[PDB]
């Protein structure tokens, strides 16, 4: 790596506020499996029949 | 729009004072015109309001959503297109492919309303083909919406109220521009009447009351 | 490295017969559901234009790999620590008692655990943990790059994984056992032998993954 790890300004709770990772793997609310399945609980329109 | 639901309000009241049911005679059939049909109207839709909002389908297969943040976002048919709506009114667009970070989530939570929507729920007015330069009219989104026991109330942004009941799956569409009111039966046969002439020929007491109903919630829109 | 180039063998053997050109592929009767891995990663967060990659393991382990190319890695007791140098020279401490030396990186490590518990989700979480299993060294991340269609880590234990950002599947390749796991875009999990795939076939989404595979670890064995 030529980046540096930058630990020069560390001490702390507002240090967590300015915790900002550009890129992350998937998040919590990108389940989709999770999501139709409250959709099928919850009041929606006519289903087919 | 509260312009138009004050004239809505005004025109259910003057065909409820009427009486159109109480009558001997009931032509119904006269008081139909055709030239009336909306041109759009909510087809699907999904309560998720306990986390995310409320999203739909518009029978132009566009997809919206009304967040619970007070904010709007509409994918149009393209299946590209996108206008987003803030709280204070101002409108903006963009594209799905632009891939906006500020509305990653929004976009992606629209997409599994989509997917949800066109894989489990019917298209309600399947059966209603569309009129040349439809495609013209501007896209209507979601102003406001609420639910009773009974019904679901959604009032769109071309002045358009809607209450679909729950129980029967009959269905209204009050269009005060037109001064008309399109009824989906039980069995989904759409008919479109001018309210003034119902007022002058008549009608059945299925939709006489579907009329008083929808004055009492056009009264409730207005409140808040 | 030899567990990579065993890896190389084993994906050439397989890709070299065409898996999803066969008159009938019976990819079903490779799968193996006694190879689960023991290890995958479950969350990560790339923050190496500042700090590093951290990572969550699938027994909710952590770890960081710093822009130093030092790791860090705390156990799911919550107060244990392993300290690995860039020499794979490897140090034991906990968070009660520790050099001071290393007190900003544990503090980073923190923050990157906090920030995936609030908001990442979990792969692999369906998968049930098996008896003995928690008696296995804990692997740590070696390596790890990102392309234009997947991110690709490297473990210590000889494991790759790739997960694909697009559709969010996901391989977890094992050199020991030559086998491959597939989480497919609907979430399941299923382990097949590379020997069986060969032999019984696969079909086109998974043929093309492999293929993927082999060029991601013909470039890790590049650098």
């Amino acid at each position: 790596g030529s980046k540096p790890i930058d630990v020069f300004d560390f001490p702390d709770e507002e240090t967590y506020e300015t915790f900002d990772p550009p890129l992350h793997s998937t998040a919590i609310y990108a389940d989709e499996e999770e999501f139709s399945k409250h959709c099928g609980l919850s009041l929606s329109s006519t289903p087919p029949g | 729009v509260d312009c138009h639901l004050s004239d809505m309000l005004q025109q259910l009241h003057s065909v409820n004072a009427s009486k159109p049911s109480e009558r001997g005679l009931v032509r119904q059939e006269e008081a139909e015109d055709p030239a009336c049909i909306p041109i759009f109207w909510v087809s699907k839709w999904v309560d998720y309001s306990d986390k995310y909002g409320l999203g739909y389908q518009l029978c132009d297969n566009s997809v919206g959503v009304l967040f619970n943040d007070s904010t709007r976002l509409i994918l149009y048919n393209d299946g590209d297109s996108l206008q987003y709506i803030e709280r204070d009114g101002t409108e903006s667009y963009l594209t799905v492919s632009s891939h906006p970070n500020s509305l990653m989530k929004k976009i992606t939570l629209l997409k599994y309303f989509r997917n949800y929507m066109s894989e489990h729920l019917l298209k309600a007015g399947a059966n209603i083909t569309p009129r040349e330069g439809d495609e013209l009219a501007r896209l209507p989104y979601l102003r406001t919406w609420f639910r009773t026991r009974s019904a679901i109330i959604l009032h769109l942004s071309n002045g358009s109220v809607q209450i679909n009941f729950f129980q029967d799956h009959t269905k209204l569409i009050l269009c005060p521009l037109m001064a008309a009111v399109t009824y989906i039966d039980e069995k989904r046969d759409f008919r479109t009447y001018r309210l003034s002439l119902l007022e002058e020929y008549g009608c059945c007491k299925e939709l006489a009351s579907r009329l008083r109903y929808a004055r009492t919630m056009v009264d409730k829109l207005l409140s808040s």
